[PDB]
């Protein structure tokens, strides 16, 4: 539609595929590293930092400088950042989604809680459809709270079949805002076992359940192993998105005006920052916890804000938010 | 009721007939009666029919109903249409409702008339399971700036 | 009425008018040119028109790499969608790999 | 085959796949009295052999699940004991074509 | 509702009819790969009457002094009387004719005539009467293997299909199984020496002209 | 996944929707000052033109037949007979 040549092919989309980033594959194609809260200044000398966008990124003033692609602000295919997070946080859309997981797998062993050996679980299982599956596992096992060792075979309920090994007890998980809070318990008020017990799942937790998993299991599930695995619902690697998605508002020269998407990734790097440093220099341990789920807040924040509180922030005093639930609806909503 | 039939000679001859209509059914159990020709017995369940003579039977039935439903007004219509929504409401071998079943689906994609305004909740669980849009829809398309592959668009031009 | 909803959408889609569908329905947002990889979908291809090198890098592909034309929206759409971890793997065939 | 006249212990009907690979048929006699087949309204069923489905599938390069289908309990299936999987050739009459032959896979 | 069922169904260039997801709903369209804006009401006289007035029609036995072609109908009438190699192609044809109009019979059991089917025919000819102005008066420069070899090749030719296969091969016999039909039955070799006196050329041209309009009466691919 | 210039089943004719795609391709480059290819009797429209030069065969574009399988079929708009 524009100009210039391409020695590739023209050709139009015919599938589309729907996945999830993994923490290797943003990183292979990140071209950034981004370490920097800040953008264009060094000594007031316009330019940008090897922080946020510049590296590799695309550029501004009308500069034809971009990962030696060329071409400049237009024809240039924004490119993607990197960065690193701390602790390993949750992503806001899926929380929902984790629990109903955490509630379908035994915590330790990461095994569904029912298998072959459960009749009612079979016809769940032969349903051929993510949505369906996913809800009839979900419904049918979400009550035991004991990972089995052994069920009664086919046979006489005489004998009973040896499975997975671990009759660890389940926890009842509750949402809490953006974290997981779950309950234990020796049986329902059977002797010397009352009461419950109340901590908190944490996203390394979270990891280990959902990284041992194997994947008939995920199968079982809406995974496909290759573009989405449980594990990847949780985010590791922040992947940047490039300048023209959050374009830099810019008067003749000189006058400020970077959109608020560039604002909460300041805060995103910088409750990342303030992360790295306390566990390295100076880790008062459970005091540490309280950056991490500001960490937590501005990445759910920077995606979406429907929580209990809204992060309006940025150089206003009148408070305003874009994350992009708010840019994508306005497109689908225009589209 | 007449009934056109060949003759000895080779003509067709009106040759009148003795026919029960009935206000009721139960197909399995007056095809055994005897007296009756258990091949021209019918009804207008097809429903009935399908259950009891298997789905191609139900399939020519569900035509002979929805053809005298046009027909009893004086239209025609050529048979190709019927046929193939006879067909359509058949190919899974059973008798397939069209007046909306499912509330998410019938043969759509997950992009189409993004409906809910939750093409946020909808994109967030298209990317936990893989899925796979063939793009063969025309608004699909249209997101992608294509024609779909219907008539005008169902094959490419090249140099 | 005046507005072209499923109803007439439907009767174009008979008369078979599949570029007039696309031309109406969509909204004038002069397409955009993209390079995409073969392999993985992603918009992650270095167009360094001059010495026609491409490069997808971690994915390893120099050749296997297509160019293709998508409204602005579209581009940002994906690229947005990428922002939130999603991956829009967009293929040029759609004979899958079954 | 086991032509029954009133009705199977739900017990002994657990007793059927109880022999592998070999296939019992449990038929009740009123279901016999009239064969459908004979039907004004049922088209002729020919059965494929695997050889004559693989052509099939092949010809019209087709996936197994494109075919139309028909039920493995449909009264004509259950008349020629098809198995799941197993494709039949149905050759009908037509106002628009003579002959026209469609196909129908058993589930 | 309607529409939200049957939208995404299309007719394929292998000249099958399938939904979005690619599987076979009709192996032809309408059962006879045809576009139901070249089709007519059209009637098949083999069909109807006594059997005698069916072979007073159609039947040729040049073995016969009486039921045979009187010579005014054709050139080589008179020479013909006898030829028994002629007589078996003669004979092919009247069989087939009888196996036709059994098959009608059994597809059709109301005696029931009347069809919409591609190509009207019954024009075609009278533009073939006053188009090459042919006298009912001097006989037809027609040879009986013009006639019965010509309309034998015409079925060739027809085509719905083309799979250079076994299986391919039959659906576009059957396609095109009752066309023909009606095909056979007009272009009988008494009907076309005694009935409608065609010559030569306007025979050769009525065969060419009905090819045409049923290759144009053919459903495209890319018809939703 | 391709098809042999020999063993092509589709139709030898073109489909009143190829028709209709090429003279709208060919139709718009005329319009965008392309090099025409026919010796206009003095016609001005670019559609016309577009018509006669599909009339003489003289239009080096490619229809590519995809089946609902995947492969496909290669015909050269000047092949294809042109009845309708
Ligand atoms: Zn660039
Ligand atoms: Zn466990
Ligand atoms: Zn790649």
């Amino acid at each position: 539609v524009g100009q210039q040549y391409s020695s590739a092919p023209l050709r139009t989309v015919k599938e589309v595929q729907f996945g999830l980033f993994s923490p290797e594959e943003v990183r292979a194609i990140s071209v950034a590293k981004i370490r920097f809260p800040e953008t264009m200044d060094e000594t007031q000398t316009r330019a940008k930092i090897g922080g946020l966008n510049d590296p590799r990124l695309g550029s501004i003033d009308r500069n034809l400088k971009c990962q030696t692609c060329q071409e400049g602000m237009n024809e240039c295919p924004g490119h993607f950042g990197h960065i690193d997070l701390a602790k390993p946080v949750f992503h806001v859309g899926f929380i929902a989604k984790i629990k109903k997981v955490c509630e379908c797998v035994c915590m330790h062993c990461g095994k569904l809680l029912l298998d072959e050996h459960n009749e009612l679980m079979r016809q769940a299982l032969a349903i051929k459809d993510s949505k369906k599956r996913f809800a009839a596992i979900w419904t049918l096992c979400k009550t035991k709270m004991v990972c089995e060792t052994d069920v009664p075979s086919e046979d006489d309920p005489t004998q009973l079949v040896s499975r997975g090994g671990c009759g660890n007890t389940q926890p009842t998980i509750r949402k809490d805002g953006l974290k997981l809070v779950g309950s234990w318990k020796k049986d329902r008020a059977t002797g010397d076992a009352d009461e419950p017990e109340l901590r908190v799942l944490s996203t390394e937790e979270i990891l280990n359940i959902f990284k041992h998993i194997s994947v008939k299991d995920f199968t079982s599930l809406g995974f496909n192993e290759v573009f989405s695995r449980p594990e990847w619902m949780i985010l590791t690697c922040l992947p940047v998105p490039p300048p023209p998605v959050r374009p830099s508002i810019s008067f003749n020269e000189s006058q400020r005006g970077e959109d608020d998407l560039t604002f909460k990734l300041a805060d995103i790097l910088k409750a990342n920052i303030s992360l790295e440093t306390l566990e390295h220099n100076g880790a008062p341990h459970h005091a540490i916890e309280e950056a991490e789920s500001l960490l937590q807040f501005h990445v759910a924040t920077y995606m979406d804000n429907d929580i209990a509180g809204q992060p309006q922030a940025l150089q206003k005093s009148g408070r305003p938010v874009k994350s992009i639930r708010a840019r994508l609806k306005g497109k689908e909503g225009r589209i | 009721y007449d009934r056109k039939v060949p003759s000895p000679t080779g003509e067709y001859v009106k040759e009148p007939e003795w026919v029960l209509e009935t206000d009721g059914v139960n197909l399995s159990e007056v095809m055994t009666v005897p007296g009756i020709d258990p091949t021209r017995i019918y009804t207008n369940s097809f429903i009935d029919i399908m259950e009891v003579l298997g789905i191609e039977a139900g399939r020519a039935a569900l035509y002979k109903e929805v053809y005298n439903v046009i027909a009893s007004d004086g239209s025609y219509v050529n048979y190709r249409h019927m046929a193939l929504l006879v067909d359509v409401m058949t190919t899974q071998g059973g008798l397939t409702s069209v007046t909306r079943h499912g509330f998410n689906r019938s043969n759509t994609g997950a992009l189409m008339r993004c409906s809910f305004e939750e093409t946020v909740e909808i994109l967030f669980e298209a990317g936990a399971s893989a899925e796979l849009d063939d793009c063969r829809g025309v608004s699909e398309n249209v997101i992608l700036g294509q024609m779909a592959p219907i008539g005008t668009g169902a094959f490419d031009v090249m140099i | 009425g005046l507005r072209f909803g499923e109803m007439e959408r439907d009767c174009m889609i008979a008369h078979g008018a599949a570029s007039f569908l696309k031309e109406r329905l969509m909204e004038a947002s002069d397409a955009f040119r993209v390079h995409i990889c073969g392999i993985c979908g992603l918009m992650t291809v270095i167009a360094k028109l001059n010495h026609n090198q491409f490069e997808c890098k971690g994915c390893d592909n120099k050749i296997d790499i297509y160019q293709i034309h998508i409204p602005y929206a579209a581009k940002l759409l994906f690229q947005e969608l990428m922002a939130m971890n999603i991956t829009p793997r967009l293929y040029t065939d759609r004979s899958r790999d079954f | 085959i086991f032509v029954y006249q009133n009705n199977i212990t739900p017990s002994a009907m657990k007793l059927v796949p109880s022999i592998p690979p070999a296939t019992i048929e449990t038929f009740n006699e009123a279901a016999l009295v009239v064969n459908i087949t004979h039907h004004e309204l049922v088209p002729k069923h020919i059965r494929l052999s695997s050889d004559e489905k693989r052509e099939l599938l092949k010809r019209y390069r087709l996936k197994e699940s494109q075919l139309p289908r028909i039920q493995r309990a449909d009264p004509v299936a259950l008349y020629l004991g098809l198995k799941r999987g197993e494709v039949v050739k149905i050759i009908r009459k037509s106002e628009t074509s003579g002959r026209y032959a469609s196909y129908r896979i058993c589930m | 509702r309607l529409v939200k069922a049957l939208e995404d169904i299309m007719v394929h260039y292998d000249n099958t009819t399938r939904n979005s997801l690619g599987n076979v709903i009709q192996f032809i369209y309408g059962e006879d790969g045809m576009d139901a804006a070249h089709i007519e009401k059209q009637s098949l006289d083999t069909i109807g009457g006594s059997d005698a007035a069916f072979e007073k029609r159609y039947r040729v036995d040049l073995l016969n002094t009486d039921h045979t072609l009187d010579p005014s109908l054709l050139e080589s009438g008179s020479e013909i009387l006898g030829d028994l190699k002629l007589q078996v192609l003669l004979d092919e044809e009247y069989k087939q004719l009888v196996k036709d109009r059994k098959f009608l019979r059994e597809v059709f059991v109301d005696g029931e005539a009347n069809w919409p089917l591609p190509v009207n025919i019954r024009r075609i000819i009278q533009n073939a009467q006053q188009t090459f102005h042919i006298d009912h008066t001097k006989p037809s420069d027609l040879t009986i293997k013009d006639i019965v070899l010509g309309v034998k090749d015409l079925q060739e030719n027809l085509l719905v299909l083309r799979g250079k296969n076994e299986i391919i091969q039959n659906a576009q016999r059957d396609a095109v199984t009752l066309f023909c039909c009606l095909l056979r039955s007009r272009l009988a070799t008494r009907r076309v020496l005694q009935e409608y006196r065609l010559t030569k050329q306007a025979f050769d041209w009525v065969l060419s002209n009905i090819e045409a309009q049923f290759l144009r009466s053919v459903v495209h691919p890319g018809e939703m | 996944k391709a098809i042999p210039k020999d063993q092509r089943a589709t139709t030898p004719y073109m489909t009143k929707y190829e028709r209709a795609r090429i003279l709208g391709t060919r139709a718009l480059q005329i319009s965008m000052n392309a090099p025409v290819f026919v010796d206009l009797e003095g016609e001005t429209d670019p559609l016309r033109i577009a018509m006669k030069e599909l009339a003489e065969k003289k239009i080096p574009l490619v229809i590519r037949r995809y089946l609902p399988d995947g492969s496909f079929e290669d015909w050269s708009v000047e092949e294809l007979i042109v009845d309708l």
